[PDB]
């Protein structure tokens, strides 16, 4: 059935910026039913175009759709600070309608490096069987960032877990926080518990270390 | 104006069925299709189906066929979606969403009126509170980083506040991630002024409402 | 399509 794919995963640009989003169905939208949502966090989609380019009430002018077949540019002319969100495009032309995979608006910075730090398990869930070692990577940007847990100089893989803030509304920078799960046995076991973090703002990796029971 | 109104979220056994409600008011109902779109965590709507109340059409997406039915009552302009045969990838969050209106009546098609979405998770464990663990400043100081680990909890979601909600600028409280274990687990984090880890006590205020459950616990240096 | 459906009886309800 036909595919919705949007471009680029992922848009970043100034805050009174120029913007253009792109949508392509892998066969052409009879009838130009196409439609254009956007979506902050934690909020349902909200209708921004309809019927490629006409626009609902309530929506401001400066957000306008065109396409005339399988590419649909949304365009905002001057991108205003409640405009940096997710947007999806939708296909209404045959009886199964279809969603794009979205695209993220975010806002542009200057590169920022993440603030490094880790944390042993404590005693008290020491007592339960199991660690956690939590490492914190705090103000960064781009949104991209590589973590790598080493044990003894071990790699992990398979064992942690991580999670991404939104773009903070303050400074637009991101955090990111990975825990890696032992069981107590395998932890005690091993001296050297490290976290070892690659990205764009650091000109090599940092590693952030301690020593158990130390 | 239109609004649509959804029945809560809930937990619902692997292999069982949910039906979730959407109380349509505001204006013409009978003679519009009211649509259902979900959405994952961490993923795009998908278009489920929809129905025109009149005579009770319906249009089914291919890939719900055989577990999906949407129906609808004119009498309380009430709109239904049964989800039968759940597994984890049903877990979502479920919108009612109505089609627009544009000048003397005409169907827009595109879903202008959204519902405030039912929270739908599909797993098994049990309703449990989490386990509170501290996250303390190193003493190899080099501003300082602290925080709580709010782990094995079901299900979501658990608030964080630091200091009473006295502390803000500078907390940063990540999304909840699902275990092997089918529990839950999140980190919150604050950075303070090293200067005060002596003097300034921190505490993280964790509260998990579906246990009735809240643990204030202290953290400070090793 | 489903979608247009609606718009039919729109324009039937239309009275002649």
């Amino acid at each position: 059935d036909v595919v919705m794919t949007q471009s680029p995963g992922t848009l970043s640009l100034s805050p009174g910026e120029r913007a253009t989003l792109s949508c392509r169905a892998s066969q052409s939208v009879s009838g130009g039913a196409l439609a254009w949502y956007q979506q902050k966090p934690g909020q349902a989609p909200r209708l921004l175009i309809y019927d490629t380019s006409s626009r609902p009430t309530g929506v401001p002018g400066r957000f306008s759709g065109s396409g005339s077949g399988t590419d649909f540019s949304l365009t905002i002319s001057r991108l205003e600070p409640e405009d940096f969100a997710v947007y999806y495009c939708q296909q209404y032309g045959t009886s199964q309608s279809t969603f794009g995979q979205g695209t993220r608006l975010e806002i542009k910075r200057t590169v920022a490096a993440p603030s490094v730090f880790i944390f042993p398990p404590s005693d008290e869930q020491l007592k339960s069987g199991t660690a956690s070692v939590v490492c914190l990577l705090n103000n960064f940007y781009p949104r991209e960032a590589k973590v790598q847990w080493k044990v003894d100089n071990a790699l992990q893989s398979g064992n942690s877990q991580e999670s991404v803030t939104e773009q903070d509304s303050k400074d637009s920078t991101y955090s990111l926080s990975s825990t890696l799960t032992l069981s107590k046995a395998d932890y005690e076991k091993h001296k050297v518990y490290a976290c070892e973090v690659t990205h764009q703002g650091l000109s090599s990796p940092v590693t952030k270390s301690f020593n158990r029971g130390e | 104006e239109v609004q649509l109104v959804q029945s809560g979220g809930e937990v619902k056994r692997p292999g069982s069925s949910v039906t979730v409600s959407c109380k349509a008011t505001g204006g013409t109902f009978s003679t519009l299709a009211f649509n259902w779109v979900r959405q994952a965590p961490g993923q795009g709507p998908e278009w489920m189906g929809g129905i025109v109340p009149l005579f009770s059409i319906v249009n089914y997406g291919q890939k719900f066929q055989g577990r999906l039915t949407i129906r609808a009552d004119k009498s309380t302009t009430t709109v239904f979606l049964d989800l039968s045969g759940l597994t984890s990838a049903d877990t979502a969050t479920y919108y009612c969403a109505r089609e627009g209106e544009g000048w003397f009546g005409k169907p827009l098609r595109a879903f202008e009126f959204w519902g405030q979405g039912t929270v739908i998770t599909v797993s098994s464990a049990s309703t449990k509170g989490p386990s509170v663990f501290p996250l303390a400043p190193s003493s190899k100081s080099t501003t300082a980083a602290l925080g709580c680990l709010v782990k094995d909890y079901f299900p979501e979601p658990v608030t964080v506040s630091w200091n009473s909600g006295a502390l803000t600028s500078g907390v940063h409280t990540f999304p909840a991630v699902l275990q092997s274990s089918g529990l839950y687990s999140l980190s919150s984090v604050v950075t303070v002024p090293s200067s005060s880890l002596g003097t300034q006590t921190y505490i993280c205020n964790v509260n998990h409402k579906p246990s009735n459950t809240k643990v204030d616990k202290k953290v400070e240096p090793k | 399509n489903w979608f247009d459906i609606t718009n039919w009886l729109w324009y039937i309800k239309k009275k002649k």
